[PDB]
DNA sequence: ATCAATATCCACCTGCAGATACTACCAAAAGTGTATTTGGAAACTGCTCCATCAAAAGGCATGTTCAGCTGATTCAGCTGAACATGCCTTTTGATGGAGCAGTTTCCAAATACACTTTTGGTAGTATCTGCAGGTGGATATTGAT
DNA sequence: ATCAATATCCACCTGCAGATACTACCAAAAGTGTATTTGGAAACTGCTCCATCAAAAGGCATGTTCAGCTGAATCAGCTGAACATGCCTTTTGATGGAGCAGTTTCCAAATACACTTTTGGTAGTATCTGCAGGTGGATATTGAT
């Protein structure tokens, strides 16, 4: 039972998500709607954090990789460091 | 092997300070790490900017009160500036 | 032989999970689409656990909010139903 | 001998941050002053954010502080919230809120 | 008598105002407005006059921005009429 | 110096074709009655915030002028970043 | 004596650039290849909104690019508006654009 | 009666280049010295943090380089990633 | 209303993951003492440019009139919520091995610096030129009918 | 479609102020040339923590059923756009006087050691406990009637 990996972030999850927005009603199109934004953020987000790590001449992407690029993208998270 | 410094002590003291039967999580503790950090480099950013602006070699207290005043919500710049001058008070006066 | 009306368990679900702080997408189908999209940028490439945690935090953190701006969004329309354009309505003038 | 942040009567380290101003290309010189004020703001701003999620701590039946209580202080002060408006506490979750006209017809 | 059916004149108007980048608020009231918020503030102040102009400038292109941003709000409320709530909706997800 | 007039309610400059202008740039075509007053109280918290930040910079460097430079890195703070002014 | 510049092929001043990153403390120290390499960059920049912004000039009928040619340049071009997206330029307008509903009849 | 630098000259050389009978106007050679100082801070900036999360205490044509990637998008990235290896190479190969 | 199906709440039990406790213990900041360097406040004053002032030139306030937009009302139909039914993927745990990160090397490229050269900014005085804003006069858009 | 009022076009037209010119100057850059210091690439490697694979756990895919939301069509009430009119406030061009900004002084304050003392991080290792995830029975919420 062959699968996409961007099918692979489900409805349910989608829909839990949703919830905690509080959003009651959901349209049958927010799922692949949400997937799209999803990759969209996905990519900026990873994109920069392997810049990072290319730099630091690594051949894996460390936490910090990824703060410093969701401190960039204007996303900045507390609690993985720096 | 190597050192891995953190405000995480100084965090803790300050918890039993203000809650002294209140205790902290690694997540929480590592959370007001980020916190301090993040604070530390924005204030310092900005003294730092302020300081070339007027051509300026150092970064002083007058340089951190003003980037404090820039940064934080009416209340919080407040306070900051409050605790900071005491601070600098109690210090000069010291031998 | 007894059913609940339509709303009342997505209230129920709002108010569970609006309680709760639990990553609400399974890590594993998370972390493959995380490194699916990076081996565009580089191949052969190792993920610490916790940097994959990172963006499963962020991630979730940025959906949560925008679901509550697609929701307001909705409301504006006199809807009660999120749509495709409620969340491109958001994006938009959020300056995505 | 006694150390610079007992002379400023703070628990934050004014020892730590005058050198992590230095090597931190902020400015050529820094004056003796600076660190110390800094540390002091520092060290406010931490009892603040503690001092709020002890109380949502107890609030939520708790002695000991965990992310939640975290966020809670934060995003119900609104210049906490304002000065992290920009930032995630992880596993911190959301404020209950429900919009009003999504509530059934009493 | 003639007379342009209403839109009309607001379309080209529009298109007039597209075209050009003058300023739209005349100068010294826009002054004023500047001066008694700077001496709420600080009382004994004065202005380079470029620092007046830079305001404006800055003034202009958000309050510019944020019309466009309202206009958006309107029409996905299917209304092509802005009101405050049009306003608010953008001020909100703008993170105002 | 001697007497420096009284400055009040100077946001009622802000007029209503001023302010239908604005919006035509924004390519509005419809507008209504409520926009005006509306836009003249975000206008004011607008000003606020960059002349309360850039006064902050006059005050530091100990002047009695608030300049572009002022404004300009005012306006950089706030994320509406300036060009042609020094910036 | 031939400049840096020269040296590199470059129109922008090597040298100037080399200063500023000094004295704007960006770090302790400064390599060679640095300055030629931000020049370069911002050299190369400053050419594609000038193309772009000629462009405009042209198509208006002026000889002299003003700040509304370059405000046509960045905002007509999908990456110069990223670039810029945070940034306004003085006296540049906007893109005459009307959303389709308001538009008369059918 | 101090020297105001800025980018004018090296603007106007470049735009001689690409438009031999184009002009421009000194408000938009403004914008055009904003613009140079605005993108120099950014790449500069970006280049700074780089460094100091390496514990670099350089900033060479490398670090650089990855400021470029980070700050511009997709295409104009690619090119300056480009003309400014080419011009390092070039400045090498003169000494 | 009542009647019951189900959710939710509160008190209490408890095992152990996570947090506190210690202390060897030790490298590496943090403080102290003295020799040395430089930054910027202060005291002076040259000189831009800001406020402040009178003329004309141009756009705001206001009332009338009604086109057509908003929002209320109604309703019919598609569309998402709820919830059975089984079932295939995530989760959790256990273990070599990849690579990250620790350490010492040593050399190319950095900073320091002293004399020498060129450049870019201005400042004084220069005539050159794109286009703003005016003109009329030829054509398009619009809205009554 | 037809007409006619009004906007829109645009092409030709002097006035000028902003741009381009240049000449003379120079202060501060920038380049050049050893003298001396070192940051980090390079190469070798110990040991986390990562990918992987397997046992157990557990939630998502699908289909039926229909409540109730969305949006289409209808509508009048009335708000907001157009525009005539009356006229006050902004624009813009000219002339002393405040403050900034350019000196140069020079001592208080920072850097730069170097040497003496300590604390804050690991990590061994052991010790302790807040609460998560059960339990059960009591009441509250929802929804059918
Ligand atoms: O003739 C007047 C006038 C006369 C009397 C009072 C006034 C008040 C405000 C504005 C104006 C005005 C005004 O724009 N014009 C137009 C003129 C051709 O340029
Ligand atoms: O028994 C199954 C099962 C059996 C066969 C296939 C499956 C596929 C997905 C999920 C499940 C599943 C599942 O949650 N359970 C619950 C069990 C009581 O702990
Ligand atoms: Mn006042």
């Amino acid at each position: 039972v062959l699968r996409d990996n961007i099918q692979g972030i489900t409805k349910p999850a989608i829909r839990r998500l949703a919830r905690r927005g509080g959003v009651k009603r959901i349209s049958g199109l927010i799922y692949e709607e949400t997937r799209g934004v999803l990759k969209v953020f996905l990519e900026n987000v990873i994109r920069d954090a392997v810049t990072y790590t290319e730099h630091a001449k690594r051949k894996t992407v460390t936490a910090m990789d990824v703060v410093y690029a969701l401190k960039r993208q204007g996303r900045t998270l507390y609690g993985f460091g720096g | 092997k190597t050192r891995k410094e953190s405000y995480a002590i100084y965090v803790y003291k300050v918890l039993k300070q203000v809650h002294p039967d209140t205790g902290i999580s690694s997540k929480a503790m590592s959370i007001m790490n980020s916190f301090v950090n993040d604070v530390f480099e924005r204030i310092a950013g900005e003294a730092s900017r302020l300081a070339h602006y007027n051509k300026r070699s150092t970064i002083t207290s007058r340089e951190i009160q003003t980037a404090v005043r820039l940064l934080l919500p009416g209340e919080l710049a407040k306070h900051a500036v409050s605790e900071g001058t005491k601070a600098v008070t109690k210090y000069t006066s010291a031998k | 032989p007894h059913r609940y009306r339509p709303g009342t368990v997505a209230l129920r679900e709002i108010r569970r999970y609006q309680k709760s702080t639990e990553l609400l997408i399974r890590k594993l189908p998370f972390q493959r689409l995380v490194r699916e999209i990076a081996q565009d940028f580089k191949t052969d490439l190792r993920f610490q656990s916790s940097a994959v945690m990172a963006l499963q935090e962020a991630s979730e953190a940025y959906l949560v909010a925008l679901f509550e701006d697609t929701n307001l969004c909705a409301i504006h329309a006199k809807r009660v139903t999120i749509m495709p354009k409620d969340i491109q309505l958001a994006r938009r003038i959020r300056g995505e | 001998a006694k150390t610079r942040s007992s002379r400023a009567g703070l628990q934050f380290p004014v020892g730590r941050v005058h050198r992590l101003l230095r090597k931190g290309n902020y400015a050529e010189r820094v004056g003796a002053g600076a660190p110390v004020y800094l540390a002091a703001v520092l060290e406010y701003l931490t009892a603040e954010i503690l001092e709020l999620a002890g109380n949502a701590a107890r609030d939520n039946k708790k002695t000991r502080i965990i992310p939640r209580h975290l966020q809670l202080a934060v995003r119900n002060d609104e210049e906490l919230n304002k000065l992290l408006g920009r930032v995630t506490i992880a596993q911190g979750g959301v404020l209950p809120n429900i919009q009003s006209v999504l509530l059934p017809k009493k």
